[PDB]
RNA sequence: CCAGACCGUCUCCUCAUGGUCAAUCAAGACUAUGUAGGGAAUUUUUGGA
């Protein structure tokens, strides 16, 4: 418990979540027109929303230039999709952090579950009915995302995830903290400089 | 550092009743009825000569009064 | 990001005079058989300046045939009109009643002009439909000027329209992406346009002096 | 005596005013109302006589004054 | 006024006080507004250009002033900066500050000036220049008009 | 010696080097001084470098005296005094400086409300405020003396250089001027809290040794332009003649070698130096199309730009900036930027306590900003908009 | 910074002028316009000292 507290001091979790959201937004900005995107709105969420595991809501809502013809609910990694299922002008995303642990460290499954739930549950104030739940596992450093998809989106998302995990600064901070707690280090050179 | 020296007196502290008729309301609240150490040398000068003048004096020590005097002199003509 | 998108665009809009330093078109064969348009370098520049980097700005264009060649069309009068623009589309008002003003001794409806950011050799659904709406039973042989715009250079892609497009427009106003697909390149015949500095032209604008109704949604 | 740089009759309403009449009898009273002829309603009228040397006093009225015989209204001291 | 989303000049154009009152979302003060709208500058401007020779161009301006004066609000006089500018509104051809005094406001006041042209301009000439009267004090006066050049063939 | 209240000069002379200890030491010294004073019934002013510094200093003071003795600053029973305080405490005192005022060791600086500042000024004059932490506004402006005057620090930041300079003699003297009240009190306590190394320099300054040295080299050109516009400098000879009457010339005559002068033998009465100066002026002016000039023939005349500059008292640099940055195709957004760039806003800078407000603004700003929050130009533009 | 000397930066009261309201079978309170008047001879400001 103590160790965890040390790791996640200075509202670390929240910071991580927000950081991820920001990154996502930036990515979207970088490629708006290519996916027919008018506006990528950041929700002004309650500080708690990130460490509420009971409820949920959107983080990054999304608006079409014209219209998006989104697919069925599905996993981030999938070659076989069809964009002839449902339609929307408005999409959303949800970054879900969770501290995985050996039994319940499967992230993909978790994402699938929560997406299924928080769509159907009334308390999750999603603007639209079609969105995605990007799920990051802090405690194993594993992402996976589940939900609806429009053409060219999924690859972009994947790319972001790849970059995010490499780069995202709050996650790096978290990693560092973990390392400190453990006193694992990377070699560098043994002799003193 | 100690307090600077008090001035050597080789002059008359010029009074308000020495002025003409109109200039006696230049000092309406005539508290001392005698000008400060600086103006005693500048008063006659102010009155006498219509020339270009310069007062290198301490901060807050009758500059306003001097100005007033000058104005009065100017008006005299 | 409804707040970020507009501000950025506005900022960009300073660098719109720079898009006419280089000007070039895919030079089509010059043919006297059909009527040919002679556009000036100042009006176009002005239009560019007015316009947005993302959103489609689109005015009407007017003029008349000179006595050197009746086949030649000289664009003297641009007619900027009430409009609400989006990214790759625009909502536009009726044909302008402009008999009241001076210097309008029978100025014929030559057509309309618009901006975009996708290099096509044809008119898209949001455009073609609009065109149809504008000139359904009013004038069949009017032309369009689609100006492709990007940082560095603009490009004047002029187009004409056949009788089949009008019908399509009439039937297929809102949505209609598969019908657009079906239509595709046909029918947008590349009409003849020139850019000159030997003639110049002027702007008509509405009485309110607020042609762009982007954020005036109710008015 | 305290009375400010007041502009008009409207800005000086509800003030203790001395009032002077034609024959020379001096009044005091708070100015309540305004009118065309300056029929100024005094809140409490203490009339005073000077014979044709020294000023006397009275206290009969809390009056509606009439304009015809008034000379000039002087302010005495503000209320509150 | 701010919240109704209307062009300003429309209000100026409106004639009847009742109508004005109706249009403000406030039947009270309508009359007052009307009174103050006639106390806002309103110029029924006209301008006839005419070439003296090939290079020089005369410009006979007819500047009428429909507004009613007030020494409190307007002040001493009304400076109105006249700009003759090209068809585009890119460069200024000629400019002049003119004082509209209390004696002028209402009379058919003419104003004349001259302008020498460029070489290219002289050769091939535009559809119309833009003469522009703007108030240095009053907001949204900025009355601008087309100085016609339709078939103006030089000698 | 002819002063009404004779000025008792005093130096602290800090030996410390590192800024975290040094500052602490300075604070301690100040406290000591204050303690020495207030026991005698001495109303006291503490000058500092910067605006943000003052409040912090006040806070520090508050935290120090309360440990030892709160009573000596609020000594009176306060039946009427308390009422007075109440009346003149919580009216419009916004900056979180009200607490300081309440305590009785307040402050006045550029960045305190006009009303608030006035109140502060009068909360000394009415006869209540003991300690007064201050920036260098009070000395320049207001006559109100205050027996004890401490000057905290040497290093002021001037945007002129872009570097932390020592306190300039002309300001220090002014500061010292306000002291023991000529009307009421007998004499004045003048203290300089400073670094020991620079005291040797400061002592001389205090004795009124460093004279009035001319800084006409920067403001020459504009003046010249103005003169030209007015219509009496038709040649460089005329310009030279004009310059003859100015103080700069006199200064040069007195001591030439420091002010860019070559030699006394060839020039004599600066009959070459002046000419050279004029030439220098008239190249730059010409470049900014302010005046007409030829090198060999020598003929002067005023341009329109020059005239404009003269009229509106625009600095030459500003004019130059305007010249290039204004263009044929310059739009609404650019105008603001241009305005911001005006050289009269070179001494303007964004600050931390300003920053939240700025942030709030620049989201909902109507006229957009090409520059960003850290830049002063942007800030200026937003202020203009406001 | 920029307009100002050939030039009324400023009104206490009644009536009319049009727009409103508060209202009863044809009448009052408020902004505004000066385009009206102020020896309506006696109820006032133009004569009983």
């Amino acid at each position: 418990k103590i160790s965890l507290i040390q790791i996640f001091r200075a509202h670390l979790w929240q910071k991580i979540h927000e950081s991820i959201v920001f990154d996502i937004c930036q990515i979207l900005d970088g490629e708006l027109d290519v996916l027919q995107i008018e506006s990528v709105t950041k929700e002004t969420v309650h500080p708690r929303k990130s460490y509420k595991m009971n409820s949920s809501a959107a983080d990054i809502t999304m608006e079409s230039v014209h219209e998006w013809e989104v697919s069925k609910p599905s996993l981030l990694h999938e070659t076989n999709d069809s964009f002839k299922g449902l339609i929307t002008n408005k999409m959303w995303f949800d970054v879900q952090l969770r501290y995985g642990d050996y039994d319940s460290h499967d992230i993909s499954r978790y994402v699938r579950a929560k997406f299924l739930d928080y769509t159907t549950d009334n308390v999750s104030m999603y603007p639209s009915p079609t969105g995605v739940m990007i799920g990051i596992d802090l405690a194993y450093n594993m992402y996976d995302a589940y939900g609806n998809w429009f053409n060219g989106l999924k690859p972009l998302i994947q790319n972001s995830m790849r970059t995010i995990m490499k780069a995202n600064p709050a996650l790096y901070v978290l990693r560092e903290r973990i390392r400190k707690g453990l006193q694992i280090y990377q070699s560098s050179v043994q002799e003193p400089f | 550092i100690p307090a600077p020296s008090k001035p050597v007196i080789d002059y008359e502290l010029k009074e308000i009743t020495s002025l003409p008729d109109w200039c006696q309301e230049a000092f309406p609240s005539s508290e001392t009825t005698s000008l400060n150490p600086i103006q005693s040398k500048v008063f006659h000068a102010a009155f006498e000569g219509d020339s270009n003048m310069l007062i290198c004096a301490p901060t807050g020590s009758g500059k306003t009064n001097i100005a007033l005097l000058t104005v009065l002199k100017a008006l005299s003509h | 990001s409804s707040k970020n998108e507009w501000r950025k665009s506005a900022i960009a809009n300073t660098l719109l005079y720079l898009r006419l330093k280089n000007i070039y078109v895919s030079a089509d064969d010059f043919v006297e058989e059909q009527n040919v348009y002679v556009l000036p370098k100042n009006l176009l520049k002005k239009f560019i300046e007015i316009s947005d980097v993302k959103i489609q700005v689109a005015a009407f264009i007017y003029g008349m045939s000179a006595k050197d060649h009746p086949k030649v069309k000289e664009i003297k009068t641009v007619v900027l009109v009430p409009q609400l623009g989006h990214v790759g589309s625009v909502q536009i008002s009726n044909i302008p009643d402009i008999g009241d003003l001076p210097d309008t001794e029978g100025l014929e409806l030559l057509g309309w002009i618009h901006t975009q950011t996708e290099e096509l050799k044809f008119m898209a659904a949001s455009e073609v439909a609009t065109h149809s709406k504008l000139f359904a039973d009013k004038k069949r042989d009017c032309i369009d000027i689609s100006i492709f715009s990007t940082p560095g250079s603009v490009s004047l892609s002029a187009y004409n329209l056949t009788d089949e497009g009008y019908q399509w427009g009439e039937e297929n106003k809102d949505i209609m992406n598969v019908l657009s697909e079906g239509f595709e390149p046909t029918f947008s015949t590349h009409a003849q346009l020139l850019l000159s500095d030997r003639i110049t032209g002027n702007f008509i604008i509405p009485s309110g002096n607020v042609w762009n109704y982007t954020f005036m949604g109710t008015a | 005596i305290q009375v400010a740089h007041s502009s008009r009759l409207a800005n000086l309403i509800d003030y203790k005013l001395r009032v002077l009449t034609q024959d020379g009898r001096v009044y005091i009273g708070q100015l309540m109302a305004f009118d065309k002829h300056m029929n100024l309603v005094l809140n409490e009228c203490i009339e005073e006589r000077v014979p044709k040397i020294k000023v006397e006093k009275r206290v009969l009225g809390l009056t509606i004054l009439r304009g015809e015989q008034i000379l000039s209204t002087v302010v005495e001291d503000k209320p509150l | 006024l701010e919240a109704s989303t209307v062009p300003w000049g429309d209000y100026l154009q409106l004639e009847t006080p009742a109508e004005v009152g109706r249009a403000i979302r406030s039947e009270k003060y309508g009359k007052q507004v009307y009174d103050l709208l006639k106390r806002f500058p309103k110029m029924s401007v006209t301008c006839n250009a005419q070439p003296i020779t090939r290079s020089v161009m005369r410009f006979n301006i007819e500047i009428i002033a429909d507004w009613i004066w007030d020494m409190n609000v307007h002040g001493s006089l009304e400076p109105f900066l006249l700009m003759l500018e090209d068809t585009d509104g890119d460069s200024i051809l000629y400019y002049d500050v003119l004082f509209i005094t209390p004696d002028i406001v209402g009379h058919e006041f003419t104003l004349s000036f001259t302008y020498e042209l460029k070489q290219h301009n002289q050769n091939n000439l535009p559809p119309n220049f833009f003469l522009t009267l703007i108030s240095e004090n009053w907001w949204h006066s900025e009355f601008e008009i087309p100085v016609s050049f339709n078939g103006f063939k030089l000698p | 010696s002819f002063r009404p209240c004779p000025l008792s000069q005093q130096f602290c002379g800090i030996k410390e080097r590192n800024s975290l200890k040094k500052l602490k030491a300075m604070n301690d010294a100040c406290y000591e001084k204050v303690l020495e004073s207030i026991n005698e019934g001495n109303q006291i002013i503490v000058f500092v470098h910067s605006r943000k510094e003052t409040s912090r200093t006040a806070t520090w003071l508050k935290n120090k005296f309360a440990e030892e003795n709160i009573t000596h600053k609020l000594t009176k029973n306060d039946a009427g005094s308390k009422q007075i305080l109440k009346t003149e405490a919580a009216n419009v005192l916004d900056p979180s400086l009200r607490k300081l005022i309440e305590s009785g060791i307040g402050t006045h600086h550029a960045g305190l409300t006009r009303s608030d500042r006035s109140l502060s000024e009068d909360l000394f004059a009415d006869g209540l405020l003991q300690v007064l932490v201050c920036t260098a506004t009070l000395a320049w402006g207001v006559n109100l003396p205050a027996h004890t005057v401490i000057i905290k620090g040497t290093d002021v930041y001037s945007p002129e250089k872009g570097s932390w300079e020592q306190l300039s003699p002309q300001d220090v003297l002014q500061m010292l001027g306000r002291a023991g009240r000529p009307r009421y009190d007998t004499f004045g306590e003048g203290i300089i809290i400073t670094d020991q190394s620079n005291v040797q320099y400061y002592l001389s300054v205090l004795n009124q040794q460093l004279p009035i040295e001319s800084q006409f080299v920067s403001k020459l050109v504009d003046n010249l332009n103005a003169e030209v516009v007015a219509g009496n400098i038709k040649c460089r000879n005329d310009a030279v003649n004009w310059l003859a009457y100015t103080y700069l010339y006199v200064r040069m005559l007195a001591s030439p070698m420091l002010y860019k002068v070559p030699d006394i033998s060839s020039d004599g009465q600066l009959k070459k130096f002046r000419e050279s100066l004029v030439h220098s002026a008239l190249c730059i002016l010409k470049e900014q199309e302010l005046v007409l000039y030829d090198a060999e023939n020598d003929v002067i005349e005023a341009t329109d730009l020059g005239n404009i500059a003269s009229s509106f008292y625009i600095n030459h640099a500003s004019m130059d900036v305007y010249n290039r940055e204004l263009d044929e195709h310059t739009t609404q957004i650019d105008l603001f930027r241009i305005f911001s760039m005006s050289e009269e806003f070179k001494y303007v800078s964004v600050r931390y306590e300003e920053k939240r407000e700025l942030k709030q603004l620049l989201e909902k700003a109507p006229i957009p900003i090409r520059e960003d929050i850290d830049d002063p130009l942007a800030k200026v533009n937003v202020l203009l908009q406001s």
